[PDB]
């Protein structure tokens, strides 16, 4: 099982390593216009 | 007015960190800031809360012209004399009791909910709402204190993929959905700080 709290959220950022949240699907990788990614 | 149903519209929102330097002067910077595409809702589902009073379940209810997604890129340039606030402006032809609760997301998991109740003023034929400086709570300023703790720009980028923000006002009385806006956030790395886009929320 992941944990999914904010030592953990910047945990598995800060050291890949150890990471143990959910698993998702990058924003950029989604059907998303292309404008939610080029800010104005 | 973008972010406006039939029965509501909100003209200003904002979260900001002010510091009192002395008694005369304060800085104040914004985070954030407002002062239409479409989206595919069940592209985002998974980053909200799901269940009776979720994202889907509102969104099911209706109506459909009051759900909006806004994504932010935030401005995190900036350094016991702070104050971490939220200030939002609505409008409506019709005098309500409205309460407006704001939930702060992490993979899709409700971690804090803040909810206001707020009173009509007669203002020009319509009435307006003001929620004034309403207190950031200590989650989303130590959130925040972590952020920019983060070694490299991409890192906090990261962490925001799985941190969102879900706001919904409501007819106290009949429970209406007046507003449920979305909130999705990257970091600013423009030269013109806080960005904004809106989009509406579609089946
Ligand atoms: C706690 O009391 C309420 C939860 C926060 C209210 C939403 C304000 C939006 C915060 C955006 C800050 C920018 C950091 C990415």
């Amino acid at each position: 099982d992941s944990e999914t709290d904010l030592e953990a959220l910047f945990n598995a950022v800060m050291n890949p390593k150890t990471a143990n949240v959910p698993q998702t699907v990058p924003m950029r990788l989604r059907k998303l216009p292309d404008s939610f990614f080029k800010p104005p | 007015r973008s972010v406006a149903s039939s029965k509501l519209w909100m003209l200003e929102f904002s979260a900001f960190l002010e510091q009192q330097q002395d008694p005369d002067t304060y800085n104040k910077h914004l985070f954030v800031h407002i002062g239409l595409e479409a989206v595919d809702i069940r592209q985002i589902y998974d980053k909200f809360p799901e269940k009776k009073g979720g994202l889907k379940d509102l969104f099911e209810r209706g109506p459909s012209n009051a759900f909006f997604l806004v994504k932010f890129w935030a401005d995190l340039n900036t350094n016991g004399s702070s104050f971490y606030g939220v200030s939002s402006q609505y409008e409506s032809p019709e005098n309500m009791i409205i309460t407006c609760s704001t939930k702060v997301c992490s993979f899709g998991k409700q971690v804090v909910e803040k909810v206001e109740t707020e009173y009509a003023r007669y203002e020009n034929g319509h009435y307006s709402y003001r929620i004034h400086r309403s207190p950031l709570c200590e989650y989303m300023i130590n959130f925040i204190h972590k952020l920019k703790h983060l070694p490299e720009k991409y890192m906090m980028n990261s962490v925001l993929e799985n941190f969102t923000i879900l706001q919904v006002v409501t007819n106290r009385d009949t429970q209406e959905t007046l507003l449920c806006i979305a909130y999705v956030f990257e970091v600013s790395a423009s030269e013109h700080g806080a960005q904004h886009h809106i989009y509406r929320l579609v089946k």
